[PDB]
């Protein structure tokens, strides 16, 4: 199973700065990556597919980029409301790569 | 279907298969 | 020659090879960076 | 649609558990895989186990809980998980999420249920 180590574990931004959070993989993945947004109390809610794709309802600010077994997820125009953990996880469902997820990340505004 | 392929009186050929 | 053809052929008539009898070496297809949807079941890619 | 969860809750330690996702919307078809997630109280997320539907039986385990879970598909719409030799440690929030056939990510996830493993 690929194990999946997501830096930093705690990050600071002002308001409508960008915050940037690097995930590695120790395989090749070829994408298949997905990156989450959760706040308390709440689970976690899709932001970002296949590492470069934005489901609906997602705004233009989350931008996901990286290939290979570095990708990162750059947040900008962060807002009062972007508060929260931030998750990467590996899409393999039944390829034995396993879909093992990374150490979370926190947002401060 | 091809399953399977294969490419490889003086005279006298002797063959067991 | 299957991956890199001159052309392909059309999707409702694809093409269709059949491969036995060989030593498939999938690590040319596991090394290239060039494909974006790598997506199987079954087999990871590094133990192909 | 809507994912829902049921049989959590107190568990003593040592014993076994059985927790149950029903779908509301949908069925599990081939082009759909259930997935099990969960969540320490204060730590990060940790994937637990997957299984494609349809008719196809193909699971797939975690490494950490190869010999401690089993999942298996027991209907369309319902499905069970279960885990053995409960520990202090796996005090935890399960969510039960779909994954399409595409390879993308996880949608429409659980609401939870919070375990507890105590005396
Ligand atoms: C090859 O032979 C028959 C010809 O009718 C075909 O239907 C069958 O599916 C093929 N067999 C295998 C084992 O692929
Ligand atoms: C041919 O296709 C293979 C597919 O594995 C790829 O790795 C290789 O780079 C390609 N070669 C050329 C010359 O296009």
């Amino acid at each position: 199973d690929v194990v999946m180590t997501q830096t930093p574990a705690s990050v600071s931004e002002p308001v409508g700065g960008t915050v940037t959070t690097k995930c590695q993989a120790s395989q090749n993945i070829f994408n298949n990556l997905a990156w989450y947004q959760q706040k308390p109390g709440q689970p976690p809610k899709l932001l970002i597919s296949d590492a470069s794709n934005l489901a609906s309802g997602v705004s233009s600010r989350f931008t996901g980029s990286g290939s290979g077994t570095e990708y990162t997820l750059t947040i900008g125009d962060l807002e009062c409301a972007d508060g929260a953990t931030y998750y990467c996880q590996s899409t393999s469902y039944g390829n034995d790569d396993g879909a093992a997820f990374g150490g979370g990340t926190e947002v401060v505004v | 279907n091809c399953t399977f392929e294969y490419v490889s009186f003086k005279n006298l050929r002797e063959f067991v298969f | 020659e299957v991956f890199n053809a001159t052309r392909f052929a059309s999707v409702y008539a694809w093409n269709r090879k059949r491969i036995s009898n060989c030593v498939a070496d999938y690590s040319v297809l596991y090394n290239s960076a060039s494909f974006s949807t790598f997506k199987c079941y079954g087999v990871s890619p590094t133990k192909l | 649609e809507s994912l829902e969860e049921s049989g959590g809750g107190l568990v003593q330690p040592g014993a076994s558990l059985t927790l149950t996702c029903k779908a509301s919307g949908f069925s599990f078809s081939s082009g759909y895989y259930m997935c099990w997630v969960r969540q320490a109280p204060g730590k990060g997320l940790e994937w637990i186990a997957c299984t494609s539907g349809g008719s196809s039986q193909y699971t797939i385990y975690a490494n950490w809980a190869k010999g401690r879970s089993t999942i298996s598909k027991t209907s369309s719409t319902t499905v069970t998980l279960q885990m053995t030799s409960l520990t202090a440690a796996d005090t935890a929030t399960y969510f039960c999420a779909r994954g399409p056939s595409t390879y993308y990510g996880m949608d429409l996830w659980g609401p939870g249920t919070l375990v507890t493993v105590s005396s």
